[PDB]
RNA sequence: CAACGAGGAAUUCCUAGUAAGCGCAAGUCAUCAGCUUGCGUUGAUUACGUCCCUGCCCUUUGUACACACCGCCCGUCGCUAGUACCGAUUGAAUGGCUUAGUGAGGCGACAAACUUGGUCAUUUAGAGGAACUAAAAGU
């Protein structure tokens, strides 16, 4: 309570996931993920991600399982994608593939993510009305 | 796949895909939950 | 209706809270039920009973019980007392004028302690729900409300703005920052609960459920997380109960400290802390034998730092406490006890040694209470009362002064009545024994031992008073007359029940007779007749009353109603459901067929019987009322309780679309203020410094809010709803599209609140061009050119930023999958 | 030297062969002739939108299978279970202390068992009071 009241996302991480608060979890790391898209190979502040590549087998497997039923919204999946993204980018594929249970959720999160590419996909192909109202603008004269 | 229940009694997940744990969530918020459940349970 | 009221209560001295000690030994402010009333030490007499302004029963009080008073606390210098209710409530009083200043409800369940702070204007108090509120004398106000602890506020200590510390009635000690008003080090102190706390500066004292009294260091000026309150070992103590009350002196004239732990039952148990000196010259010698296990010798304190002095006992049970210093030798305690009583204690001590194997009490103030709860009540013709409890302390109260002027010592007494003449006391007590006292002389004229076999339940005098009736557990009735002042026992019906009342009619007609077979008889007085059986009670069967005329009796059990019978014939007239407890006492009006009930749940109640109604429910008792007594002429009526209360009763709308528009006005208002500001400052940054503008003060509701105008905006376009909000996009019209495309624009700078609106700001913003496209590319605006390219760069650089993170998933996961399946399908 | 020249305040009904005008027949076991029901002829004005007002109703897990969109309605009082509290129940009893005698008998000291006041731990037959916490609907 004492980090997450004070800022110091890291050690406030790590106790969510000793504690096993999910909700807090989600709120350490959605704070965190956005104060980075604030500030400026990293995707959470450095010390977060270290804390995230050093935590062990059933640690990841729970945070990917809290990972796995946040990317079933449309809303909370952002946070879910940068999460899986550090996990896949500091850990080791062999390991995280022979860990018993990464396959039942894997293959759950899937195709949520290829529904999200698809969505935000079409978000950015009706993204070019504002290209062609430019080309307009610009023709007026 | 989709969001079922959880499968322990110390958390729940709700179909949103958000979820709460029993000890971490406050008395507010489980007077409240358990009211929405008891709705939800009562429809 | 000529109705009832309450003139007057008395009976209680000390009751269910605790006490303040004024100086002057002392007075005293303690809790009598719902009113404080305050004591002088040295004679004891009732100098002050500070009550509510209204009489309780009168038009005006509400139909529930009144809020018995909890906790009594003191401002001693600018002489207020902050009082507090078991409904949550806190009066504060001028103890001058004896009004009420202050009234703050604010909790929900009793509260348990106050405190003043900064020693005026500013009040704690923590109550049986776990919330602790802080209150303002000079705003009248609850400035902020503590709120996590989880069962019920034990104590706290509190050093005026920066830390409270609190410990409740879970296994848990708090500490809090008052300025964020967040809970900042939390411990379990006891495994059960935790009902103490005192400190002294350096250490603070707790005790929980039995025995083990826990020492404390708090550091405040620590920094660490755990550790500004840390655990510094436990000791024992002789009582194996609750500890629930510690508290500290610093006498002068050295500089000592003193400590007491009251416990539950009957005993305190006082402390000596000793000082730094002896800490330093008593180390070595513990630290004899000569180094890891001399260290944990060192380390397992508690008896080295604490030494225990004279543990005061008392005859009852120890409600609080409160002492005062002189010398070191006059360690002058006050201490109200359970069974309504007050004791001021000293106990000496010549510095070295407490002079005393037991210390002794110098004042003790009990004469105007009872010990016990009353079982029976009664009145004279109209000036005297007669009160009967268990100790023996039968007392003769009178009426037009609430004094006791005369008491006695009989014995577990349960049923009394006085003579004819006034003047005379008969009684029945609970074992086989009667007992007989007057007024003018002393106790006893004559007792009767053998009386009965067993337990006497109910007695009754005839009208002229020469022949009295004893109805008693051992299944039998005896008459008794007054031969020339003593008793003579002549005849005896032994019955197959045990009798548990009698009475005979005021005109010596019946002697109705109440069995413990669900029934009553009536018989004729002049030929033990056996007139009537009267039955269908369906519980054993408490108070009978005869009518005036003699022709209507009432009926009352722990059924929970009161029968109407007509005695001619005994046929029943009503059956009326009352009181859902048990009605232990029933009793008619002198002269009419209205009648009063007193019940085992608190209340009594005022009918009539001719048409059965209610004419009154009168609440001023707190529990069990065991006994009520009419006045034989003129009617006014006394009831008495188990809360040791003898009481008097006497006669007389825009929506989404507009909502959305004046957030974008305002918002976008205050947002080209603050850039024409920024411009200026640059400007007069890079000209002559001579000028530059004043000042724009930021907006009123933005700053009440406390939010920048892009969150603001953010927030009430997050607020509209999905199935208007093409519509309220569509209402508004083109400035405001130019505007909210400011805000987009001002909105994909602050790159927090982007990323968590993503598709809200593309829907909305796609929707608002592709609606009004005609008129947006026949603008001509190179701000708004550029505006547009802005918008476009930042709000396609964050849409690609995240599907980059999604295709990368869906291949790293997809490879995961895949190379998991290759090793072992 | 009485009434009256399209009827005040209020109020009711009404959306296409409808409102209204017009006549002609019948008189169908109830009803109707102080009239009722048919039948044709002539035939419009204005709404055909809206929940702003007045009300009435419905829902508040999306479930029903994809795609897409959404992304925890709220509060009070009750019910159930637990945890400690407040005393009254001569609580009563056990056991140990301790109140003072009766003390058979072993060996006139000594004295196991019986009466008889307070101290500590526990059960309440149980019944009250008034607190806090917990509570699970998903092929």
């Amino acid at each position: 309570q004492n980090y997450m009241s004070k800022g110091d996302w890291t050690n406030a991480f790590l106790l969510a996931m000793t504690l096993d608060h999910p909700m807090r979890l989600f709120n350490v790391l959605k704070r965190a993920l956005g104060e980075s898209r604030s500030r400026q190979e990293v995707i959470f502040n450095e010390e977060l991600d270290q804390a995230i590549s050093i935590l062990n087998d059933e640690q990841l497997i729970l945070l990917m399982k809290r990972c796995r039923d946040w990317n079933t919204n449309a809303k909370t999946h952002t946070i879910a994608q940068r999460t899986i993204r550090c996990i896949l980018m500091h850990h080791n594929i062999a390991k995280l593939s022979e860990i018993p249970g990464m396959v039942k959720i894997v293959d759950a999160i899937i195709p949520y993510t290829q529904r999200h590419f698809t969505r935000v996909d079409n978000l950015v192909e009706q993204s070019y009305i504002l290209d062609y109202a430019l080309v307009e603008m610009d023709k007026l004269f | 796949y989709n969001v079922g229940k959880a499968e322990k009694d110390g958390e729940i997940r709700l179909k949103n895909g958000v979820a709460m744990s029993k000890e971490e969530l406050t008395r507010e918020d489980k007077n409240r939950l358990r009211r929405a459940l008891k709705r939800k349970r009562s429809k | 209706y000529q109705r009832f009221e309450q003139a007057a209560a008395f009976g209680v001295i000390a009751s269910n809270a605790n006490c303040v000690w004024i100086p002057a030994p002392g007075q005293l402010i303690t809790s009598a039920l719902e009113d404080v009333n305050i004591w002088d030490i040295k004679t004891g007499d009732l100098v002050s009973k500070l009550s509510d302004g209204l009489p309780p029963g009168a038009s005006d009080a509400r139909g529930a019980k009144p809020a018995e008073c909890t906790y009594l606390e003191a401002h001693k210098d600018t002489d207020l007392l902050a009082v507090g209710y078991a409904d949550g409530v806190i009066k504060v009083w001028d103890l001058m004028s004896k009004t009420v200043l202050l009234n703050f409800n604010g909790h929900k369940a009793a509260i348990t302690l106050l405190q003043f702070d900064g020693t005026g204007t500013r009040l704690i108090s923590g109550s049986k729900d776990s919330n602790i509120i802080v209150w303002d004398l000079v705003g009248e106000v609850g400035l902020y409300k503590l709120r996590s602890h989880k069962d019920s506020i034990t104590g706290f200590w509190c050093q005026g703005e920066d830390w409270l510390i609190s410990t409740s009635k879970d296994g848990m000690i708090k500490l809090w920052d008052l300025k964020t008003h967040q809970c900042i080090e939390t411990h379990i102190a006891h495994t059960g609960e935790c009902w103490g706390l005192a400190v002294k500066d350096d250490l603070l004292i707790t005790t929980g459920t039995d025995s083990q009294v826990k020492i404390w260091k708090l550091d405040i000026e620590n920094d660490k997380m755990g550790g500004k309150l840390t655990e510094m070992g436990i000791f024992e103590k002789q009582s194996k109960q609750r500890g629930l009350k510690i508290e500290f002196i610093t006498n002068s004239s050295d500089k000592t400290s003193f400590f007491y732990i009251q416990n539950a039952d009957k005993t305190i148990e006082t402390f000596r802390i000793r000082k730094e000196e002896e800490i330093a010259r008593g180390l070595k010698k513990r630290e004899k034998r000569l180094l890891t296990e001399e260290e944990i010798a060192k380390s397992i304190y508690s008896s080295f730092i604490l030494h225990p002095f004279q543990t005061i006992r008392s005859l009852y049970k120890i409600k609080s406490a409160s002492w005062t210093t002189v010398s070191s030798s006059k360690l002058e305690l006050v201490l109200t006890t359970s069974s309504n009583t007050i004791e001021y204690y000293s106990i000496p001590y010549e510095k070295r040694d407490p002079t005393s194997p037991a210390p002794l009490k110098t004042h003790t103030i009990e004469l105007q209470g009872q010990r016990t709860d009353v079982r029976s009540i009664d009145i004279s013709d109209d000036n005297k009362l007669l009160a009967t409890a268990s100790n023996g302390s039968l007392k003769i109260w009178n009426i037009k002064t609430h004094k006791c002027i005369r008491t006695f010592e009989c014995g577990y007494a349960l049923t009394c009545k006085f003579l004819p003449g006034g003047l005379l006391v008969i009684l029945g007590t609970r074992n086989g024994e009667l007992q007989l006292f007057d007024l003018a002389s002393s106790s006893l004229l004559d007792t009767i031992e053998d009386a009965h076999d067993a337990a006497i339940w109910s007695l009754d005098l005839t009208s002229d008073g020469k022949r009295l009736v004893t109805g008693s557990a051992d299944k039998t009735v005896k008459f008794w007359d007054f031969k020339v002042l003593k008793l003579h026992h002549d005849t005896t019906l032994e019955l197959t029940d045990d009798i548990l009342c009698v009475r005979v009619s005021p005109d010596d007609r019946y002697l109705a007779i109440s069995l413990l077979d669900n029934t009553v008889k009536v018989f004729f007085l002049d030929s033990m007749k056996f007139y009537l059986s009267l039955y269908g009670h369906k519980l054993p069967v408490l108070s009978i009353d005869i009518s005036f005329d003699s022709k209507m009796i009432i009926t009352s059990s722990a059924d929970k109603n009161i029968k109407i019978w007509g005695l001619d014939f005994g046929d029943c007239h009503k059956s009326l459901f009352a009181h859902q407890d048990s009605i232990m006492n029933v009793k008619f009006l002198p002269q009419s067929h209205n009648f009063f009930s007193c019940s085992k749940d608190a209340v009594v109640k005022y009918w009539d019987g001719e048409k059965f109604e209610c004419i009154q429910k009168l609440y001023a008792h707190q529990s069990e009322v065991w006994a009520l007594a009419v006045a034989t002429d003129g009617g006014f009526v006394v009831s008495s309780s188990h809360d040791h209360s003898i009481r008097i009763w006497e006669e007389t709308s825009l929506k989404a679309g507009e909502r959305l528009m004046e957030a974008l006005d305002l918002g976008i208002a205050e947002i080209e203020g603050l850039e024409a500001y920024n411009r200026d400052m640059k400007l007069w940054q890079r000209k002559k410094l001579g000028e530059a503008p004043i000042k724009p003060q930021g907006n009123a509701v933005l700053i009440a809010v406390n939010k920048t105008p892009e969150q603001y905006i953010m927030d009430t376009l997050l607020r509209i709803r999905m199935s208007q909000l093409e519509d309220a996009l569509m209402v508004m019209p083109f400035s405001y599209v130019l505007k909210f495309l400011k805000f987009i624009d001002t909105v994909m700078q602050n790159k927090t609140l982007l990323h968590s609106h993503l598709p809200l700001i593309c829907k909305n913003l796609f929707f608002i061009i592709k609606f009004n496209h005609k008129e947006l590319v026949s603008q001509k605006n190179e701000e708004l050119k550029l505006q547009i390219n802005r918008v476009k760069t930042e709000l396609r650089s964050a849409l690609k930023s995240t599907e980059d993170d999604l295709g990368f998933n869906v291949q790293g996961l997809k490879f995961v999958k895949q190379q998991w399946n290759l090793r072992h399908n």
